[PDB]
């Protein structure tokens, strides 16, 4: 009749009834998403609204078997994360403006349009719209335009509510016994009582300072090689030693670089590996590319896809009637039920797509067999990290031969090689900055060293410091730009993306380093190798149930975040960047503008 | 002279939850021993004490039969010397067995959609089970060094919890039937 015991039968209770009212939520908020009608918007809903109420009846039970007589650790997690009676720590008042904020800004974001100044009869969503322009547009102003409007006529509306947004938010951070809301977010690292592995919510903000030291010198040069390039599809806009004018960046924020690279590759001559085309004439349909796409995972021993994934899962589009939100997305319904939803097109972009979205589901059947609330992945980043592999793997010239969707008449000289790592190095290394950035211009807010008074100031001080970006029209504490990227104004945490970035290369070296390959880690795949499947399985089977300094050291046999895999992958090409940039000028001025003011 | 009505024990409509296990006494009288062989249904069929051949060969004092419905991650349970909520709590088997559990799937007919919920099983017991014990008190389960009064709350559970079977499961938590058959005028 101990607390710990008593907890085990808590938990042991807990794990039978949430199995079954998180599959009714799970099995109601597929219809909504596969069937879109007003009825099956209103049964997915109760059974969230069963489901999210059930949770916090349990959360307010658990917290009667204190931790501190918890010994068995497991316990002591799962305890943990039921006991965290989360944003109902408010008054029943405040709780109902931060949700109808959150809900607010979310219906803004997604309902924002902007319509033409030179053709009102047009008018754009970011949706479709506008991001079609900040992808594919040359001329300087329409992208000026489509940037410059976004941010104020719909960045300016969030203002006022991520203002009130904050308070509330750290109100809760603090009820919890987090210092700030950015704290708040940073426990999702961290861990404690565990000898040799523990680690601190503070001890991120150093770690990801470290290491974005040793980006520098890659993103450096990789700035001043695009910015050159840049400098000629606009010749009297920009300055060789200037910051990168924020609309010109290849999408709605400079997120990624990827669409700047025809305006910067580097060997254009050279025909570029695009197989969309073999697959159409061999006859490839959504049920063969998931098909392929589980004989990778087969081929390294892992599970082959469940019966009931095969009936029950949605890989075309029967479109007209129905209609699906078309996002590609993994499911871990419960009770055995996996499901990936993707409206498969034969684009050789959605197959590579499509082994992300099987890694999620080979992880999420690994640590199927835990309990329940240890289900998921071992931090925020492990679950993407885990995905993007499975492109790397299957991206390269040597497994599209093969599977036979590239040509054996296919010449892999050394041009092709540092196409096909520019192209990595836009999207890859492109997002560092700007993710390290994001965050900590928010972590900082948060911790109140900005003043609502200095918001827009810090902000694109920070832009032009940290990531060589300058905003093509200046902007006073009016604007809200922050928010007008769709993590900053749904309140999800954006630190994830830069380190699952570092993860799968961390992943990716030590799984082709078990299945012997000699050569460029880019050119590496790790497909027929049983001995790299073992590996990653160890990792993958444990769930949340050990320290992600542990999963990670399972795997790749260091307790932490590492560089000097992601410099290694990509220093083919930083070696001829450095040559590439002898005569042009690296680095920039923080007070360079494109405007008179 | 007499044949073993086993049929009305595998083709039965409606089953017993598990903690409720049925026993039907099978004697005087004589049955055929492979027509539950080439059923090819049958995903378990594992004799753990005899063998099927002999078993017609040999007569027997007393064949039992055993019914009852389970979810696949537990009829490994149903097995001489094993652990867990069913083989505890539920349904013993002995670890001196001659006998043969059968299985197959039955999400034909156990798996309604949007919820199947008439089995059951025991998810708390104050002891493990003596073999072959059956135990149907519905007696609220005292966690707690608090007494119940057969209430429910802190650390007072109610001892049966119930099933949910969905034809979208997967072969991990589906429905399945089991029999086990137990073991001088029983021929063959
Ligand atoms: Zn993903």
């Amino acid at each position: 009749s101990t607390i710990e015991e008593q907890a085990k039968t808590f938990l042991d209770k807990f794990n039978h009834e949430a199995e079954d009212l998180f599959y009714q939520s799970s099995l109601a908020s597929w219809n909504y998403n596969t069937n879109i009608t007003e009825e099956n918007v209103q049964n997915m809903n109760n059974a969230g609204d069963k489901w999210s109420a059930f949770l916090k009846e349990q959360s307010t039970l658990a917290q009667m078997y204190p931790l501190q007589e918890i010994q068995n650790l497991t316990v002591k997690l799962q305890l943990q994360a039921l006991q965290q009676n989360g944003s109902s720590v408010l008054s029943e008042d405040k709780s109902k403006r931060l949700n109808t904020i959150l809900n607010t800004m979310s219906t803004i974001y997604s309902t924002g349009k902007v319509c033409n100044p030179d053709n009102p009869q047009e008018c754009l969503l970011l949706e479709p719209g506008l991001n079609e322009i900040m992808a594919n547009s040359l001329d300087y102003n329409e992208r000026l335009w489509a940037w410059e409007s976004w941010r104020s006529e719909v960045g300016k509306q969030l203002r006022p509510l991520y203002e009130e947004y904050v308070v509330l938010k750290n109100e809760m951070a603090r009820a919890n016994h987090y210092e700030d809301y950015g704290d708040y977010w940073r426990g999702d690292y961290e861990v404690n009582g565990v000898d040799g592995y523990d680690y601190s919510r503070g001890q991120l903000i150093e770690d990801v300072e470290h290491t974005f030291e040793e980006i520098k010198p890659l993103y450096e040069h990789l700035h001043a090689y695009v910015r050159a390039k840049l400098m000629n599809a606009y010749p009297s806009y920009i300055s060789p030693i200037g910051c990168l004018p924020a609309h010109l960046l290849g999408d709605m924020w400079g997120r990624f670089w990827t669409n700047l690279y025809s305006l910067t590759v580097p060997f254009g001559q050279k025909p570029n590996i695009d197989v969309t085309d073999a697959m159409v004439d061999q006859a490839w349909d959504a049920q063969r590319i998931f098909k392929e796409a589980e004989k990778f995972f087969v081929s390294v021993g892992l599970p082959n896809m469940t019966q009931g994934f095969w009936e029950n899962s949605m890989l075309t589009d029967p479109g007209n009637v129905q209609k699906a939100v078309c996002h590609p997305t993994a499911w871990d319904l419960g009770k055995g039920d996996f499901r990936i939803l993707m409206c498969t097109k034969v684009t050789m972009d959605d197959f590579l797509t499509a082994h992300h979205e099987m890694g999620h589901i080979q992880y999420d059947m690994a640590y199927a067999a835990q309990p329940f609330l240890l289900r998921n992945g071992a931090n925020e980043g492990f679950h993407e990290a885990v995905g993007e592999i499975m492109s790397l793997s299957a991206a390269t010239p040597k497994h599209l031969k093969s599977i036979g969707l590239l040509s054996p008449d296919f010449q892999e000289d050394n041009e092709t090689e540092i196409n096909f790592l520019l192209k990595q190095a836009l999207t890859i290394v492109g997002t560092l900055p700007f993710t390290y950035m994001l965050e900590k211009w928010r972590w900082m807010v948060f911790k109140g060293e900005i003043p609502k008074d200095q918001w827009m100031k810090k902000w694109w001080e920070m832009k032009r410091e940290i990531v060589g970006v300058v905003e093509p029209v200046p902007h006073d504490e009016t604007y809200c730009d922050p928010a007008s990227l769709f993590h900053v104004s749904n309140d999800y945490s954006f630190i994830r993306y830069y380190t699952r970035t570092l993860y799968q290369f961390q992943f990716q070296e030590a799984l082709c380093q078990a299945a012997k390959h000699e050569g460029p880690l880019h050119k590496c795949d790790i497909s027929n190798s049983t001995e790299a499947g073992q590996k990653l399985f160890n990792m993958l089977r444990l769930g949340k149930s050990e320290p992600w300094t542990l999963a990670l050291e399972n795997v790749v046999g260091a307790k932490n975040m590492n560089v000097r895999p992601l410099l290694n992958y990509f220093e083919p090409l930083f070696t001829w960047l450095k040559d590439q940039n002898k005569n042009s000028f690296v680095g920039w001025s923080t007070d360079w503008s494109p405007y008179a003011d | 002279t007499n044949l073993c009505p086993f049929g009305e024990v595998f083709n039965a409509s409606k089953f017993a939850s598990v903690y409720a296990w049925n026993r039907k006494r099978i004697s005087n009288c004589v049955a055929d021993y492979s027509v539950l062989y080439n059923s090819t249904s049958f995903s378990t069929f594992k004799c753990y004490g005899v063998s099927p051949t002999k078993l017609n060969d040999l007569c027997f004092t007393n064949v039992y039969a055993d019914s009852f419905v389970v979810k696949g991650d537990e009829v490994r349970q149903i097995a001489p010397g094993q652990t867990g909520v069913i083989a505890d709590y539920n349904y013993k088997l002995p670890d001196d067995f001659t006998g043969c559990v059968i299985a197959w799937n039955s999400v034909k007919q156990d798996a309604l959609t949007g919820g199947n919920y008439g089995y059951l099983y025991r998810l708390f017991r104050k002891s493990k089970l003596k073999p072959f014990e059956r135990d149907i008190s519905t007696e609220i389960y005292q966690a707690g060094s608090t007494p119940c009064n057969g209430q429910v709350g802190l650390n007072c559970y109610y001892p049966l919890e119930r099933y949910g079977f969905h034809p979208t499961n997967g072969v991990n938590y589906q429905p399945f039937r089991v029999v086990v058959l137990s073991f001088a005028t029983v021929c063959g």
